């Protein structure tokens, strides 16, 4: 083995060392997906937590690196790039509560809330995310309380009891997204009501991600 | 007793059958190559060493009732028997620490590179400490006669038993309790269920089998010295076999109950 | 662009300790494998030491073994040669050389300006047929170089390197691995040969082609330069 | 008055061009290849197992010298390999970790890679410094880039998710020609050997060949019922081979202007991540995402061999210019190199 | 007027492709088969090269 060849192997060993170290850093940071309509309060979470194509936001809360991918800018078909995101810890899924009466811009036959549920049904029941838990945020809590009194939730749902108060309707909206989940043993939905406080939103993500990691660890260990 | 020998022969097959399948399954499937499973392989390999290097010699001794082999051969047999059994017990403490790491400090266990380093450290410590404990026996501190070769020095066994069995058992019992405390607390928080129920079942089964099998034999040795009272020989023999039975039961308790491993069993069958 | 400037030396008593510092700027210093080459006044080049990338494998020459130590600091981008127990033979010009190693790479491509350290008072023997040939610009000149050992390795390429050193200038790579051309050399230079007796053919000489031509082997350490062919216009 | 008037003339032309294809379809390729000898079992062993990746491998391209190969991975690292000696030549830290494609230049100087970031970053390998820097960050696409093939050191054709292919100028850093013909997300690219034409299949189940000189859709091929993921040319440049999610590879011909063969088996229902050809073109290497690669016979549609050494699904496989070895890269982070044994 | 503009381009594009002259499959199949036969010996994957000539050795 010549001197040029031996030094080339020595270079590869140096490449191997740096590539293994970068992979160790990549394992430590927690990837989490972000799906939203784009006008449904997804932007509000990204600016609060931080304080075309993919948008990457890096934030650290408590001894942990969070990597977030904002993939709502791409208008292409999801089927041919969602398989990249198979290995991911969670899926933050932003849905505004104010979208129940507002009609969708492109076709206006279907409501915005129904369109978000169609997006939720695709991502949740996807074959790539059979084990990846989803974190669901209800963004426009403040606006929803004012709007519900003016306009009831009956316009969105043919079948609904008609309570027309925040405490029970919001819980029903939470129930509707959870019911769309077909697999309940492998993946669990973590619903949250987004508030203006910056710490509270990041705290729920840290709690949920830690909970999801323990589930992955216990499954690998075999106590499950 | 020839009839008593026949049932013991069957046990040898059971230990080999379970342990060989689990070791082969881990190598074939990348899903079974995770951090905790590597320590389970260590236990399965240790059980095979009990099944092959230790078990026929124990069976043979029961039939003849007297040590007919050379004096040097018995010292090797005593050294292997103590080391491989200690390796099995210490592996369970290693699994305990590994499982506790996952729950208490999830960040360390999640990262693949750090977890791989832990497995190398854990397997090294378990096998070397078992060798260290059995190292004085190899030199010749077994004070047996040439006719019948049994461990006859009481002083050495007391110190050895504490490190081999008692100290990990205190750790193993405490660790699984601590794991159960977090799982019980987590269950209450979620309620304020199927995964938690199975997890509660697994913790009781793991500690239970270890207490049923290994614990009787070691209790007798301490009890005999303190009481200064005679005990029948059969009791030592019976409890020794019971401790060996756990090696047969070790793949079933750890590997079989997990859902992913069940697919590997179907492929073999 | 890239620049290697090494300083330190010029007045050392024999037996003293002089530390040579090579300051590297303008390139990724951590990737390259550094070489120290020494050139005595009006004599051929000799290889002193090599450190790989990352300080993994450090090779020394037989004459400088045990007396000289080569060190590199990667954040400050500085190459240090500590020279101890100097002799009368150690009066030479030390060049800081950077080399990269991969498939298709051009090692020994960039060369330091050089510092003069003067003092007060087995392997592949690379020989060349002639020492100085008077030639005119515009005609084809063939400089030969005969190796003692066959430079052809089992992988396929023969590791002979041609270096041009102008009067009062630093050497430069112009042909690496006997067939390929470096970055910046014109296509008038062409290396040929087979097995042992390698040769270099210039198509057309110019004013910037005058100098001394060396032929370093690189099959195995120590690296051996031949006694170079001086060219006079 | 005009919307439906042109919708009926469009369906008439479509009907008028399928009758021409049928009329010139007296024989199939299943009839002109019965008299020739079969290929036999092509048992290719795993010569090398390029490892060092810690994440999924999306694309890999070969070199002109048939030795170096470039790999695109999920971990944000573009690694140039040495297939013979198995040692890393380079490993570029990428700005985006979602690199869907990568090519190696025909001269060996540059390497391009784009992904979900929608920019095909062209890295200069043979540079004066040590590290491999960014020559240009080609920007202007709206969707994800699925291929970035090189015509030469100055021109790069790129396929994107915004239903447009674009012929980029590397020097100026701007599109010189934009190929807007598809209604679905474009997934493949394949340059012809004479570098004048290129076909690219999209998610509208259609492969269109564009000329680079004029810039318009020369021909349009149909027949698939699902999305076309990977196309490569037969080494003439007269036929390409598509790969769809219906477990069917078709052999469209450019002069015959229709399909020749249908490479589909009953037991496979999975997608076709990558298609490739040998130097002669007899073996059609197709990479299925049921964890292995089937060595199809191009002339006879017979599964000559199976490359079954990958644990996870093979994504990109390429064959060298001299045709020596086929390197298949799967999502288990191993670039196994396969070669026949005598 | 977006639908009308798209329709005009699609109709015009189809007319262009229709004018392209296309040969028979039998002639086209024979030419593709001819390339395979001509370069059958050169191909290492079709006919496996010996290990000495093979750059990839175990
Ligand atoms: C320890 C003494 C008190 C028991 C003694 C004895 O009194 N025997 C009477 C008949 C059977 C025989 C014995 O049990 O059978 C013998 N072997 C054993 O009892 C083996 C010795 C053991 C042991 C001794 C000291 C420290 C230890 N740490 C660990 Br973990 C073990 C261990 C495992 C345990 N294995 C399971 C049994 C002979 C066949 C070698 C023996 O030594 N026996």
């Amino acid at each position: 083995l010549s001197a040029e060849d031996k030094a080339a192997v020595e270079r590869s060993k140096m490449i191997d060392r740096n590539l293994r170290e970068d992979g160790e850093k990549a394992a430590r940071e927690v990837k989490l997906l972000l799906l939203g309509a784009g006008e449904s309060g997804k932007n509000t979470i990204v600016k609060q937590m931080k304080i075309t194509g993919i948008v990457e936001t890096h934030f650290t809360f408590k001894d942990l690196h969070f990597k977030m991918f904002d993939v709502g800018a791409q208008r292409s078909e999801r089927k041919k790039w969602i398989h990249c995101f198979e290995g991911v810890t969670a899926i933050i899924f932003c849905v505004a509560l104010s979208d129940y009466d507002l009609v969708l811009a492109e076709d206006e036959e279907m409501n915005r809330m129904h369109a978000s549920m169609k997006l939720f049904d695709s991502i949740c029941n996807n074959k790539w995310f059979t084990d990846t838990s989803i974190i669901l945020f209800l963004n426009k809590k403040d606006l929803f309380e004012e709007k519900i009194k003016k306009s009831p939730l009956t316009i969105c749902y043919p079948e609904y009891a008609g309570s027309n108060t925040y405490e029970e309707a919001a819980a029903y909206i939470q129930c509707q997204f959870e019911d769309l989940n077909k697999r309940k043993d492998t993946k669990e939905i973590y619903t949250h009501f987004t508030c203006s406080t910056d710490t509270k939103n990041v705290q729920f993500v840290f709690d949920a991600v830690t909970d999801v990691i323990i589930k992955n660890n216990l499954k690998d260990c075999g106590l499950f | 007793y020839n009839y008593y020998a026949t049932l013991l022969t069957l046990l040898i097959a059971v230990i080999v059958f379970g342990n060989v399948l689990v070791c082969m399954a881990v190598s074939r499937e990348k899903a079974l190559q995770t951090t905790t499973n590597y320590l389970i392989v260590s236990l399965a390999v240790a059980d095979l060493l009990v099944a092959t290097l230790v078990m026929p010699w124990v069976v043979y001794l029961e039939v003849v009732g007297e040590w007919k082999f050379s004096r040097i051969h018995c010292d090797i047999f005593v050294t292997l028997d103590v080391m491989m059994c200690t390796a099995s017990i210490l592996n369970l403490c290693a699994i305990s620490i590994d499982r506790y790491t996952a729950v208490a400090m999830p960040m360390l266990y999640n990262t693949r590179y750090s977890s791989k380093r832990r497995v190398t450290v854990m397997i090294s410590i378990v096998w070397v400490l078992s060798f260290t404990i059995s190292c004085p026996l190899l030199f010749g501190l077994n004070n047996a006669d040439q006719n019948e070769c049994i461990i006859a020095n009481p002083a050495f066994v007391v110190y050895s038993s504490i490190v081999s069995f008692y100290v990990p058992f205190i750790v193993t019992l405490l660790v699984y309790i601590k794991i159960y405390i977090v799982l019980r607390r987590r269950r209450k928080r979620v309620n304020t269920q199927q995964k938690e129920k199975k997890a509660t079942q697994m913790l009781a089964i793991v500690l239970g089998v270890f207490i049923i099998c290994w614990l009787p034999f070691f209790i007798t040795h301490i009890l005999n010295i303190h009481c200064d009272c005679n005990i029948p020989p059969v009791l030592y023999s019976a409890f020794t076999w019971l401790g060996y039975v756990n090696s047969a039961v070790n793949p079933i308790i750890y590997t079989t109950f997990n859902i992913e491993f069940r697919k590997a069993f179907l492929k073999i069958l | 662009d890239v620049q290697l400037v090494e300083s330190g030396g010029g007045l050392v008593q024999p037996g003293g300790s002089r530390k040579l510092s090579c300051s590297a700027s303008g390139f990724a210093f951590s990737s390259f494998g550094m070489h120290w080459v020494r050139q005595a006044p009006e004599k051929g080049l000799e290889w002193v030491a090599y450190i790989s990338s990352g300080s993994g494998t450090i090779y020394y020459a037989d004459t400088v073994k045990g007396r000289f130590t080569i060190s590199r600091d990667d954040p400050k981008n500085t190459l240090f040669l500590q020279m101890t127990s100097l002799r009368s033979e150690d009066t030479a010009m030390y060049y800081c050389v950077r080399s990269i190693y991969y498939y298709g790479s051009s090692p020994f491509d960039f060369w330091g300006q050089g510092t003069t350290l003067t003092v007060s008072s087995s392997d592949i023997v690379m020989t060349q047929a002639t020492s100085s040939v008077p030639v005119t610009p515009g005609e084809s000149v063939s400089i030969s170089c005969r190796s003692s050992k066959s430079l052809l390795h089992s992988n396929g390429n023969t590791y002979l390197y041609w270096f041009l050193q102008r009067p009062g200038q630093s050497p430069q790579l112009l042909i690496y691995r006997m067939s390929n051309l470096a970055s910046g050399v014109p296509d008038r230079f062409s290396g040929s040969g087979s097995g042992t007796a390698f040769t270099l053919t210039i198509s057309r000489l110019e004013a910037e082609d005058v100098g001394v031509y060396y032929c370093m082997q690189h099959l195995e350490y120590p690296l051996t330069f031949g006694a170079g062919t001086k060219l006079e216009l | 008055s005009e919307l439906d008037q042109l919708r009926q003339e469009a369906e008439q032309l479509k009907n008028q061009i399928r009758d021409a294809r049928k009329a010139c379809a007296d024989a199939t390729l299943s009839q002109i290849t019965n008299n020739i000898d079969p290929v036999g079992r092509i048992q290719m062993r795993t010569r090398r197992t390029l490892r060092g990746h810690l994440a999924k491998i999306y694309a890999m391209h070969w070199g002109t010298d048939s030795r170096l190969l470039v790999s695109a991975s999920q971990d944000g690292k573009l690694i140039i390999w040495d297939s013979y000696t198995t040692n890393k030549v380079h490993a570029i830290p990428l700005r985006s970790s979602w690199v869907m494609t990568c090519a190696y230049a025909p001269s060996g100087n540059y390497v391009a890679c784009g992904g979900l970031d929608n920019i095909c970053s062209i890295y200069n390998l043979k540079t004066r410094e040590g590290n491999v820097r960014v020559s240009r960050e080609l920007a202007g696409h709206t969707g994800y880039l699925s291929c970035c093939r090189f015509l030469d050191d100055n021109q790069i054709v790129t396929s994107s998710g915004d239903t447009t292919c674009a012929l980029w100028d590397i020097e100026t850093g701007q599109q010189t020609t934009t190929f807007t013909g598809h209604t679905g997300d474009v997934m493949s690219l394949s340059l012809a050997p004479d570098t004048r034409l290129f076909v690219s299949g999209a998610c509208d189940a259609s492969a269109k060949l564009w000329d680079v000189r004029e810039g318009m859709c020369r021909q349009t091929f149909t027949g698939h019922e699902s999305d076309i993921n990977a196309i490569c040319f037969f080494p003439n440049g007269n036929a390409f081979a598509t790969g769809s999610d219906d477990a069917t590879c078709r052999l469209f011909d450019l002069r015959a202007d229709q399909e020749l063969m249908t490479y589909s088996h009953d037991n496979i229902i999975c997608g076709i991540t990558s298609v490739s050809f040998s130097k002669s073109g007899r073996l059609l290497l197709a990479g299925y995402d049921d964890f292995n690669c089937n060595v199809w016979d191009a002339l006879k549609a017979d599964r000559a061999g199976v490359l079954a050494g990958h644990d996870n699904r093979v994504s990109c496989l390429g064959v060298t210019d001299d045709g020596m070895a086929v390197a298949t890269g799967s999502w288990d982070s191993f670039l196994k190199i396969w070669n026949g044994s005598s | 007027t977006a639908s009308i503009a798209q329709a005009r381009k699609l109709v015009e594009q189809l007319k262009m492709e229709a004018n392209i002259d296309r040969i028979k499959v039998s002639k086209a199949a024979a030419d593709l088969m001819a390339y395979c036969e001509a370069h059958a010996k050169e191909d290492p994957l079709l006919t496996p090269v010996p290990a000495s000539e093979n750059p990839f050795r175990e």
